[PDB]
């Protein structure tokens, strides 16, 4: 079945780019929302709010 | 947490991400020659600095 597949066609190549390109997308969604600022800061002990 | 990671020499430094594992770590190609007398350029895992 894997060499009927083989001589049939190159489409999963493409299916996984597809994929690669929703996956690295899905993580540049989340580096784009939560992200932002760079620097991390601690919880501001003093509660004086 | 993603699952085993063989053939990098995980790291407990903190850089920032080169190529996205996943579970928040990331791997980086880094010369170890200058660091360990003389070692050999590799492979190093760690957690990625956020
Ligand atoms: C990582 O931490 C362990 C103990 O927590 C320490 O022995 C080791 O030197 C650290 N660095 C590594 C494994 O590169």
């Amino acid at each position: 079945c894997s060499n009927l597949l083989l001589q049939y066609g190159s489409f999963c190549t493409q299916l996984n780019r597809a994929l690669t390109g929703i996956a690295v997308e899905q993580d540049k969604n989340t580096q784009e929302v939560f992200a932002q600022v760079k620097q991390i800061y601690k919880t501001p002990q003093i509660k004086d709010f | 947490r993603a699952g085993c990671l063989i053939g990098a020499e995980h790291v407990n430094n903190s850089y920032e991400c080169d190529i996205p594992i996943g579970a928040g770590i990331c791997a980086s190609y880094q010369t170890q020659t200058n660091s360990r007398s003389v070692a050999s350029q590799s492979i190093i895992a760690y957690t990625m600095s956020l």
